[PDB]
């Protein structure tokens, strides 16, 4: 997988 | 026609858009908040995140798309491949030229100060992911120097469990290990932001326990994921 | 750029990239350009440029559909400020979909249906040309409407003629059809007594020739009968 | 509830 950045609130 | 519509109108028309899923459109009316050069609010600076987050998602999910098959290879996917990268380049361009030109200032609150420099981070971080030139380089450096700005002031002005100092050390630690080849300092990161957060977690208001609460779980995943 | 110059084969190809890259706005506009190398396009050829239009309409569409709905609550709450900015942009968004619906047109008109030559070419066509006039339908409100709803009448008649003559009762093409012209009865001529009965027709028709009908074709055409039995059960 | 039109296949 790749990383997860921070998401739409 | 954005120059001729009053600002309220505009945050009005972003918020329609938003509902219509229509980021494109969303993106343009913030664009237009932000030239009639007024501060933006918690609220609207939201607004102008998700515009532009979305734009370039889809532009990111397209690209990558496009550069396996490319990979896995006439002169068609490269140049369908180069289509979809100029016009990403040119959303990053956009925004980056909005964060310099109206945006990051020496004046207002700490939270507002790191999270625009955490967006030039992100939109650098966006422009690294499709770089290969000598300018690979420099735009790497613009990212890092933006993230390290945010994280300094983040440090001395905001609680640890901050949402915006959340994401910043989140996207500043994927920034380590996705584009800077440097694991050691991602994991070490990451891990440092989640027991510092986690320790300080009983103070943060209700009002934004969810976000951070979110922001701690991703960097457990990516933790889990790098070790 | 310039798509006049390019080959059909790369525009195909770019069209097909395009769709894994669910860039549809891309898809399309390079399957309009394959279209105006002048040469008849293929089932799957027709697959994709129906996909590419499909796509970003279905966009337009919903976002209509949404801004129309947030315009009609905030006109009949009938406070004494809100509305002006939603229906500008709904006005925005409306503009942009009939746009689309006419450079549709425009194709089919221009380079696709006189020059169709088989009967499923001629019937695919004169489908997506009742389907684009479906769509400016349901956003016309003027004396333009119901010459649109006649557009769209028209065309859907010719090809139901046609399919009716020349290809199986269980053909997808003559069931989707069959199933878009139906919603057109129920949704846009307000004839719900004509859409039951051709929706019913049509079933009946096709599953008593269900026996009949090829493994390559039996998902699409037993997937079109579901949703013909779906929209009966909603109609009644 | 709006009637069911043709899907991609
Ligand atoms: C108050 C303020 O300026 N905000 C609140 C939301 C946002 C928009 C994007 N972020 S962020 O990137 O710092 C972030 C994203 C997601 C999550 Br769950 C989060 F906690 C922070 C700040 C603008
Ligand atoms: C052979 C040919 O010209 N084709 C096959 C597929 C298509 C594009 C979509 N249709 S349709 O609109 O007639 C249709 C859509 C969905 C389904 Br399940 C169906 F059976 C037919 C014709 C172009
Ligand atoms: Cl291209
Ligand atoms: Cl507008
Ligand atoms: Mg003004
Ligand atoms: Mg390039
Ligand atoms: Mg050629
Ligand atoms: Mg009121
Ligand atoms: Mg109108």
């Amino acid at each position: 997988d790749r990383s997860s950045s921070a998401p739409n609130v | 026609a954005m120059g001729s519509m009053e600002r309220a109108s505009l945050i009005q028309k972003a918020k329609l858009a938003e509902q219509a899923e229509r980021y494109e459109d969303m993106a343009a009316f913030m664009k237009g908040a932000v030239e009639k050069g007024e501060e933006l609010s918690c609220e609207e600076r939201n607004l102008l995140s998700v515009a532009y987050k979305n734009v370039v998602g889809g532009q990111r999910a397209a690209w990558r798309v496009l550069s396996s098959i490319e990979q896995k290879s006439g002169p068609e996917v490269r140049e369908y491949r180069e289509k979809v990268e100029t016009e990403l380049q040119g959303v990053c361009d956009t925004v980056l030229g909005l964060l310099d030109s109206h945006l990051i200032k020496e004046a207002g609150d700490a939270e507002s100060r790191v999270f625009y420099l955490k967006m030039k981070g992100d939109y650098y971080r966006y422009l690294a992911e499709v770089a290969t030139g000598d300018d690979k380089k420099r735009i790497i450096d613009s990212a890092r120097s933006a993230y390290q700005e945010a994280m300094d002031i983040s440090k001395k002005e905001m609680p640890p469990t901050n949402p915006i100092r959340l994401g910043l050390a989140l996207n500043f630690s994927v920034f380590h290990y996705e584009i800077a080849n440097s694991p050691e300092e991602a994991i070490s990161l990451a891990k440092t932001t989640f027991d510092e957060a986690m320790a300080d977690l009983h103070t943060l208001s209700e009002d934004s326990y969810k976000d951070s609460t979110l922001i701690m779980q991703l960097l457990r995943d990516n933790l889990t994921l790098w070790t």
